[PDB]
RNA sequence: ACGGAAGGGCACCACCAGGAGUGGAGCCUGCGGCUUAAUUUGACUCAACACGGGGAAACUCACCAGGUCCAGACACAAUUUUGUGGGUGGUGGUGCAUGGCCGUUCUUAGUUGGUGGAGUGAUUUGUCUGCUUAAUUGCGAUAACGAACGAGACCUUAACCUACUAAAUAGUGGUGCUAGCAUUUGCUGGUUAUCCACUUCUUAGAGGGACUAUCGGUUUCAAGCCGAUGGAAGUUUGAGGCAAUAACAGGUCUGUGAUGCCCUUAGACGUUCUGGGCCGCACGCGCGCUACACUGACGGAGCCAGCGAGUCUAACCUUGGCCGAGAGGUCUUGGUAAUCUUGUGAAACUCCGUCGUGCUGGGGAUAGAGCAUUGUAAUUAUUGCUCUUCAACGAGGAAUUCCUAGUAAGCGCAAGUCAUCAGCUUGCGUUGAUUACGUCCCUGCCCUUUGUACACACC
């Protein structure tokens, strides 16, 4: 239920890679800047990278990532 | 009175079945609404209802008051 | 009368419905795919295109009889209203119920079941049809029953 | 040349039969249609098509 | 023409006018009261905005409204929370500090919907559906 | 007065696109060949009062079916336009199925 | 596939935990039987028996009353007139001379190629040793590589914008004076193109919220648990929808002239017609309730929910008035209605004076006299009303159904079926509360291993 899927790892490893600079800690700008480099047509699914932006920015805080 | 019958209404049963809401009378409502605009305590208004005397407005006012604080 | 305020308004779904059904169970070998209506201002234009536009026209007058006077003797439009003209037309052969027509007919013709399904595939690629997935029930043998299938190109299912 | 064909026929189950195809069903008057439930399916776009929900 | 504005204010499912009428404590508006009530159910519910909070608390505020709309049941389930924000956060302005901090402190452990503001808005649905708990109603074949 | 403006309120309500694009095109095109003020419509959310016959008896079984739904797409013009020609809009292009409360509001 | 073998994991259609019950006076439902001319038919497991609108008063009523009745085109003995092969008479008929639509496998996740190889083939890797759940969901390595589907693929949800140069029915200051007190201006008609503007509730289109984050341990953080819980949302965003993979001698041949099928038109394979049974019960099964109380009552505020039709050639027609013990009976008012029956108003709740628990107040599937409605039609009571003794159970055994926020459960209304005939389904309300957070012990369901003499696959 409270589980992470591939379909937002294909997404993030490709926006890190392309723009390593970016990804600041908050939520809006994070969110209103991936809607604008990723294009989503899908208000589940905006609703659902937001909260996988705050998980980044968590996993981010953790530190470094396996891989 | 429309609305006066239904809310004096009540349950009733059709035997072995539920019980069901139902109106109240009609006629002593009408009646007694009569009897009491002949006496002149209620009156009919303009625009479709009824309304209060003047008898029945002194009453609400100032006699109420005084009744209240006797009995209290 | 016939007018009412918001019954009518709704209810005239049956009509159309009552159309497509009719256009579907007979009309059939002309081809019927969809009414490119266009209501111009000022003048009134129902036209009808068609993949048979040949057909359609035919020997000038034995389809044309009851096209041009059943939809004015229903319901007593004034004339000029609802014109039949065919002409050349584009993109006549750029849909799904174009392709349903192509093998209705590569399926009525009687060919082999090699025949066929090369000549189906060879069209659905010169059209441009990436992938098809289509069933067919019943039998080609005499048997209980049977339910025949392929698909070409993977489609989210469903 | 017969005299005792008629019948009664204004109201009721017995006088209005279905228009479908002679069915089993359908006891709805609604907008003078009476046409039956697998007739309803016969239909095709009265239902007001979209999925959501 | 003329920049004529109605003064249209919000409240919890209703509106208001932005006009309020300062006096000394009168909680009515100059034909009627509205607190003589005897429900003989909800009076402790309807104690508890107050009576736990500080007994008359309207030295200093008036409640002063005409408003037809909303329903009866959200007035009464949400007038009493309404002027109990008002005494508890409004009056910040004029309450001691430290009391209505522990007020706020108290109330954070209280928060069960009794002190929670009917903020119930009325919307309507699309026909199609009906269903909420149980299931839908459709039929065979 | 003469030349009156009472502003009686056209309601654009329309069914199919056929009906809807002629009206519509008939409206713009009247304002732009006797060049009336440039100010064009917008669409609504439409004013559904739920009203429908429905024949679903009884509940049985599974969910194999559509949706009952329609969209009377009712538009409006926001503009300064006379009440001659919002008269005039009614009295060409005539087609029985199009609503006008009269509304004495301009804005 | 199976295992009465093993392990791992889930389900209040399984429960150490209980609450609301059926099986008790009882029926609405079909069975088999007596059946009268018929009491018409389909199907027999968690997967029919309140299902097939199947809650049937004269053709869906199929059965008789039977004098029913000659009413086809085409060689004929001189109204084809008895007889011909058959125009249809299939409206006599099977899921088995046909598809189509729904249900079962879908209270639980699994599915497919192309390469790479192994099996000198069947097949296998890809599709997983462990480690967490609503999931093939994440870590991780490996003959693996990179791709779609079930969830992920989408949108309606539930307590949403000082928001939309959007509409006179839902309304507010100034108010047009006060008719309730008329000096203690909120209001009564918003003085019938009516004190103006508009949405701030009737009509909802956008973008926008909540994410385990700011804390520490419980996996080495790579999963995941807590409490400060942060509200248009700490249960993924509660409730709802895709019949994904491929099969069922499954309900529909009696469903639309749908299948190489047996036979006819004068005694029509009966089209129709005078009507009525289609609810008859010696029997049991199944969902639905009227009570087995001082909980039966007067008086009152208890009323805070969208729900649905309308002559257009026949029945929707009054909110109010008036008569009546009451079914009910007549009028401005309702045929183009957000507009009029509709300004939909859903119901018993606390109370005290008094009778008052009992087979008596606890009531009426029981029997009788009169008052009238919808329907030609109220017969084998369609239905409500005034009265009359209550038989009925002292909470019903063996066995069996549902149950964790708008918490099951007691209660009454709206709509479909309706000319009239609810105990049949959905939504609301009054209180809105458990006895549970673990289980594989019964019941079943998925993954791995193992044996099989089964493979129309443990019937």
């Amino acid at each position: 239920g409270r589980v992470r899927t591939k379909t937002v790892k294909r997404a993030s490893k490709a926006l890190i890679e392309r723009y390593y600079p970016k990804l600041t800690l908050d939520f809006q700008t994070n969110k209103r800047l991936c809607d604008e480099i990723a294009t989503i047509q899908s208000k589940r699914l905006r609703n659902k990278i937001a909260g996988y932006t705050t998980h980044l920015m968590k996993r981010i805080q953790k530190g470094p990532v396996r891989g | 009175v429309g609305k006066l019958n239904k809310l004096y209404g009540g349950a009733k049963s059709r035997g072995v079945r539920p019980y069901k809401h139902i109106d109240a009378s009609g006629s002593i409502n009408r009646k007694v609404l009569q009897a009491l605009e002949k006496i002149g305590i209620v009156e009919i208004s303009p625009k479709g209802g009824r309304r209060i005397s003047e008898n029945g407005q002194r009453d609400l006012d100032r006699i109420a008051a005084q009744t209240l604080e006797e009995d209290e | 009368a016939l007018i009412s305020k918001k019954r009518k308004l709704v209810a005239d779904g049956v009509f159309y419905a009552e159309l497509n059904e009719f256009f579907t169970r007979e009309l059939a070998e002309e081809g019927y795919s969809g009414v490119e209506v266009r209501v111009t201002p000022t003048k009134t234009e129902v036209i009808i295109r068609a993949t048979r536009t040949q057909d359609v026209l035919g020997e000038n007058g034995r389809r044309i009889n009851e096209l041009t006077l059943l939809v004015q003797k229903r319901f007593k439009y004034a004339p000029g209203t609802i014109v039949l003209y065919a002409e050349r037309v584009q993109d006549r052969g750029l849909s799904a119920v174009a392709q349903a027509e192509s093998m209705k007919f590569k399926l009525l013709n009687g060919l082999a079941i090699r025949r066929a399904a090369y000549g189906v595939v060879r069209y659905v690629m010169e059209s441009g049809a990436k992938g098809c997935e289509v069933v067919v029930s019943g039998k080609l043998r005499a048997a209980r029953a049977k339910a025949m299938k392929f698909a070409d190109g993977f489609l989210i299912h469903s | 040349e017969n005299v005792w064909f008629s019948h009664p026929r204004r109201y009721g189950k017995g006088s209005r039969q279905c228009r479908v195809c002679s069915s089993h069903t359908g006891l709805i008057r609604k907008y003078g249609l009476n046409i039956c439930r697998q007739c309803f399916r016969e239909k095709a776009n009265d239902i007001g098509f979209n999925k959501f929900r | 023409a003329v920049p004529s504005v109605q003064t249209f204010g919000k409240k919890k499912s209703a509106t208001a006018v932005a006009h309020v009428k300062a006096g000394k404590g009168l909680i009515k508006v100059n034909g009627s009261p509205i607190t003589l009530v005897e429900p003989e159910i909800l009076r402790f519910k309807v104690y508890e905005p107050l009576l736990l909070v500080g007994l008359d608390k309207f030295s200093n505020i008036d409640i002063r409204v005409r408003v037809t709309g909303g329903g009866h049941v959200s007035q009464v389930y949400a007038i009493r929370q309404a002027i109990a924000k008002g005494l508890v956060a409004y009056h910040q302005k004029y309450v001691d500090e430290q009391s209505k901090n522990e007020l706020k402190k108290a109330f954070t452990s209280y928060d069960r919907t009794l002190l929670i503001a009917d903020s119930r808005r009325p919307e309507p649905k699309k026909f199609g559906g009906k269903g909420a708990r149980s299931r839908f109603q459709k039929s065979y074949r | 007065q003469q030349q009156q403006i009472i502003k009686i309120r056209i309601t654009l309500t329309s069914t199919k696109v056929k009906q809807l694009e002629n009206v519509s095109s008939n409206i713009v095109k009247n304002a732009e060949q006797h060049n009336l003020v440039k100010k064009g419509p917008v669409r609504l959310p439409t004013k559904v009062l739920k009203i429908s016959t429905r024949k679903t008896p009884n509940g049985e079984g599974s969910k194999t079916w559509e949706t009952y739904e329609m969209r009377i797409h009712k538009r409006y013009i926001d503009l300064e336009a006379p009440v001659q020609i919002v008269k005039r809009i009614t009295q060409i292009t005539i087609e029985p199925g199009v609503d006008v409360e009269v509304v004495v509001a301009s804005n």
